[PDB]
């Protein structure tokens, strides 16, 4: 109550952003749910004087049967002002990576209880269309703090924490991070002890005026990276030795130290791929010190939060995915690996999008932000479907790869 | 009196830091200014106008216009300048409805809504805005000055703030008539349902009273309108539409313009007729731009032409449709990256037919723009009936699992069946996974001099095979390909090839089957006649065997 006023960046105006396709079903559930929601006064008929809008979709989350609402606030994000007077900052936690489950709600609904700067408002329009256009779009603005938007957290970061006083002060070694719609509870204790305190914190917020009873978990001190490796074979083919060759040669460019000399005159003469080629003594020493190198740590890498992250996706085949999360090129903050099926299995697609929203939410939790993708996939495929399978409150950037990396070989 | 509701006014504003419009108004004749003084003072009777005093600053010019032959004048005011510094608004009538996502109706009335047309009320901090002033007589008086009260005809918000407000009031009466549709074009409002024709007629009267709680009067004389209506480049018919008619010209010589004119022709009528091809005659349109040049059309234009005039010989029409039925979609290539699809509910009716063209690239094949074609017609599908159709496919079930399986792109396409069709579309290579055994293995290079543009490409191999050949105005890429080619065209049927070029790496990894370089394509065709081609990459100037040598060969 007596909301706090927010602008745009100067000299940008409101997101026009056209509407997308949306099939019967989901606009029949975004009928029903912006019905109640108007009725709720969360929302509010508007005008053709409001030139705005942002696009709409709806989405079933895990084990549910009931759709959710998502706006896809991206545009209105970027034009909005950072949030500096009262919060300068919300300086990420380290420790939150580290705990043994880091369970994820739903806290969005809360926000509804803030009203929205009158001011403010019109940048939130929405249109809910009709099929074939055969009705005019049903336009709607907020009159609440909008799930999905970037001021909603950081408006409501007073109230959030005044609610959850009791349950820190309580549970001390609990650790909770909140961002956009989520928000992240970790803790290091038994699995039943830790739902019975994610139930414990639900009340919390349950009891007070009022998707919350659901729960994502993680184990973040599970998740695993990858290191360069190199074969361990007791006899090598020329084919082999020139992808081993091949693979060094991409290695140095990440590790100063490593050497292809030696193994690269194993090759000498013009010989058949399949052939067996013994290893030298020399050969089998620069392949050992270039083994040792690769235990190491990179060389001077290190988060700057005013650089964005970038991930990069490889789609390896048989529901096999490698990825990387780096600033600068050849510095990865992270690497990693999803061999999961979770359905997906006949569809690319399905897959990748899961792999998008798994790097996220591993992003968000080490470093509090979402990074911008490389996908490989064509834009027109990515666009017609990845909003059928988005389970997440949040969207994150991306970009489309076009031509076939050459180093899709060395992750895998 | 009988009360009636207010129309709500829109409130509406400037562009941020602009004023209203200052425009000096045009002398004009004497018979000009007593015709607008006559209209204006019907107009400000009827309290669409009213005079305003010296101190409004504001001006928009005014014109008369006598109608082509004829005797009556009508008033226009010039916009112009006034539209510039209006705020934007929401435009509702971007995307008009597809007549293939429509119902079929027993009956359509149409109803005159003309009077609520000029009777929409104008926000009243806006109507200063519009003034404009009658030119004196003489000049020896000043100028009568009138502003809007209601929205003006050719004023940047009329169209979105009519709409809206026509909405507003239809939107009770749609709600609780769920057995109708209504449909607002102009100044008419169009009103259909299956209802039998008396309770149809119930339904038009029982929406005329509505309108009058907001003052709106219908005329009791009903409209001579009646199906097939005329629309936005169509016919429509209760049960059936299709697209207005489409005559394609006789001509002895064709004009940049004219075969603009015609593509524009047959892309409105691919919509409906099956098969339309534009692929040849949009080739005479590049560059240029010359309106009046006139361009000869090409044996293959000419048969194009030919082929669509055919296509063209009778009227075809589509059916509605409906809802209780899947929707399916049928796909062909038609070569040079044509595609076309029909789609339909019943067999042999379709709802709609449409055309898809290969993408601009160096580099394509048969699947990517299958695949393309899809996508396309998924996301047309959501807009128009809001869903995707079930697809029939000109490709095996084993070439598609083949294709995405190891694909280096993530790739889908929705539920869709084989249909044997020729041409069908088919994987023409694929490459090993593992280098193959007892195949003779190919080390291939090619180097270019930058400045003389000389260069060599070869290859030597593990049975000491050997080539090098001398190559003029070439490059350091063409020759790399060159390369491949050489070791391709001199291996039997099954071949081990290792190369450094990660550009030739790039192209083959896209697997092409066809290509804007005259090379990638001799590759192609190679490729496809072989049993067995494994292509290995090794980084360069590493002193890796048989690379190196054959690079010394070739590069001087
Ligand atoms: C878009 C539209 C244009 C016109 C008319 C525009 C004009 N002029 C008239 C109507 C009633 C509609 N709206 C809808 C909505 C759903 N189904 C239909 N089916 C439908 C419409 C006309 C005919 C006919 N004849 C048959 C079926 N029309
Ligand atoms: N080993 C070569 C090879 O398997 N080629 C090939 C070519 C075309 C195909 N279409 C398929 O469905 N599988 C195919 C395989
Ligand atoms: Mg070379």
């Amino acid at each position: 109550i007596e909301t706090v006023p927010v602008k745009l960046k100067p000299g940008m105006d409101g997101p026009k952003v056209k509407q997308w396709p949306l099939t019967e079903e989901k606009i029949k559930a975004l009928v029903e749910i912006c019905t109640e929601m108007e009725k709720e006064g969360k929302i509010s008929k508007i005008g053709p004087e409001n030139p705005y809008n942002t696009p709409v979709f709806a989405i079933k989350k895990k084990d549910s049967t009931k759709w959710r609402k998502l706006v896809d606030f991206r545009e209105l994000n970027k034009r909005t002002q950072d949030f500096w007077e009262v919060q300068l900052g919300i300086p990420h936690p380290a420790g939150l990576k580290k705990k043994k489950s880091v369970t994820v709600l739903d806290v969005g609904d809360a926000y509804f209880s803030v009203p929205l700067d009158e001011d403010f408002r019109k940048y939130t329009a929405f249109t809910i269309p009709s099929i074939n256009n055969e009705t005019p779009g049903i336009r709607y603005q907020y009159n609440v703090l909008p799930q999905g938007w970037k001021g909603s957290p950081a408006i409501f970061q007073s109230s959030m924490t005044k609610i959850l006083e009791p349950f820190k002060k309580q549970n001390p070694d609990i650790v909770i991070y909140q961002y956009m719609d989520d928000l992240y509870v970790g803790s290091d204790l038994e699995i039943g002890q830790h739902r019975t305190k994610i139930e414990e914190l639900r009340q919390h917020l349950l009891r007070w005026g009022l998707f919350l009873w659901m729960g994502y978990e993680l184990h973040p001190d599970k998740w695993t990276v990858q290191p360069i490796v190199l074969p361990e074979k007791d006899s090598w083919t020329v084919n082999d030795i020139q992808k081993l060759v091949g693979k060094l040669n991409w290695a140095s460019q990440i590790y100063p130290g490593i050497k292809v000399r030696q193994l690269s005159k194993l090759l000498r003469g013009t010989k058949a791929l399949t052939e067996v080629i013994p290893l030298t003594e020399e050969a089998e020493l620069e392949l050992a010190e270039n083994r040792e190198i690769l235990k190491e740590p990179v060389h001077g890498v290190y988060y700057d939060p005013s650089k964005d992250l970038i991930a990069e996706i490889q789609k390896q085949g048989q529901g096999q995915w490698t990825y990387q999360i780096y600033q600068e090129p050849f510095k990865n903050l992270k690497t990693g690996k999803y061999a999961r099926m979770r359905g997906a299995h006949t569809n690319d697609v399905k897959q990748l999008t899961e792999a998008v929203q798994k790097i996220t939410t591993e992003s968000i939790v080490i470093w509090g932000k979402t990074p911008k993708f490389k996908l490989p996939i064509q834009k027109e495929t990515w666009e017609t479907w990845w909003t059928e399978y988005w389970q997440a409150t949040w969207i994150p950037e991306w970009e489309f790869v076009n031509t076939p990396p050459l180093v899709k070989l060395w992750y895998q | 009196m009988v009360p009636i509701s207010p129309i709500e006014t829109v409130p509406v504003k400037l562009k941020p830091g602009m004023d209203g419009p200052k425009v000096k108004q045009w002398p004009l004749t004497e018979e000009k200014i007593k015709a607008l003084v006559e209209i204006c003072t019907e107009m400000e009777k009827e309290g669409k106008i009213s005079k305003i005093g010296p101190e409004n600053p504001y001006n928009t010019p005014v014109f008369a216009i006598k109608k082509k032959d004829s005797t009556k004048w009508r008033k226009l005011v010039d916009f112009r300048e006034l539209n510039k510094r209006t705020q934007d608004f929401w435009e509702v009538q971007l995307g008009i409805p597809h007549p293939a996502g429509l119902k079929k109706k027993k009956s359509v009335t149409v109803l005159d809504v003309g009077d609520a047309y000029f009777s929409v009320p104008l926000d009243e901090d806006f109507r200063k805005y519009t003034a404009f002033t009658i030119p004196s007589i003489n000049n020896e008086t000043p100028g009568i000055r009138y502003q809007y009260n209601v929205l003006p005809q050719g004023w940047k918000g009329s169209p979105a703030i009519f709409q809206s407000s026509m909405t507003k009031i239809l939107e009770p009466f749609a709600a609780q008539n769920p057995d109708i549709v209504i449909y607002q074009y102009m100044d008419d409002l169009y009103v259909g349902s299956d209802l039998e024709i008396g309770q149809h007629r119930t339904k038009i009267e029982e929406l005329r009273q509505h309108l009058l709680r907001w003052g709106l009067t219908t005329p009791d004389k009903k409209h001579q309108k009646e199906p097939p209506f005329l629309w936005m480049g169509y016919e429509l018919h209760p049960d059936k539409w299709t697209v207005q008619p489409i005559v394609l010209p006789e001509k002895d010589s064709w004009t940049v313009n004219d075969i603009q004119k015609l593509v524009g022709k047959l892309n409105w009528a691919s919509q409906i007729y099956p098969g339309i091809k534009v692929r040849q005659l949009s080739k005479l349109l590049r560059g240029t731009k010359a309106l009046t040049e006139v361009i000869p059309l090409t044996e293959e234009a000419e048969l194009e032409l030919a082929e669509n005039r055919e296509i063209l010989k009778e009227p075809v029409h589509g059916v509605y449709y409906d809802p209780s039925k899947d929707l399916i979609a049928e796909i062909q290539k038609q070569g040079q990256g044509q595609w076309t699809y029909q789609i339909y509910q019943e067999p042999f009716k379709n709802l709609k037919t449409g055309k898809y063209a290969r993408m601009r690239g160096a580099h394509t094949n048969d699947v990517k723009q299958l695949t393309e074609a899809v996508q396309k017609i998924t996301t047309e599908s959501i807009v128009i009936w809001g869903k995707t159709p079930k697809f029939k496919l000109p490709i095996q079930k084993e070439t598609w699992e083949t294709w995405w399986t190891e694909y280096w792109q993530a790739t889908w396409i929705p539920e869709w069946e084989f249909v044997n069709t020729p041409p069908l579309v088919k994987l023409w290579y694929q490459l090993e996974k593992e280098p193959i055994v007892g195949a003779e293995t190919f080390y291939v290079d090619g180097a270019a001099n930058r400045e003389t543009k000389l260069g060599k490409a070869g290859y030597v191999t593990n049975k000491g095979r050997q080539k090098v050949v001398p190559l003029t105005n070439t490059t350091n890429q063409k020759t790399e390909l060159q390369a491949i080619y050489l070791a391709l065209q001199d291996s039997g049927l099954e071949v081990n090839i290792v190369t450094d070029s990660q550009y030739a790496l790039g192209i083959i990894q896209a697997q092409p089957d066809k290509s804007e370089s005259e090379l990638v394509n001799q590759i192609i065709e190679q490729l496809i006649k072989k049993e067995k081609v494994y292509l290995a990459w090794v980084p360069a100037h590493k002193g890796i065997g048989g690379n190196e040598q054959v690079d010394k060969l070739v590069s001087a």
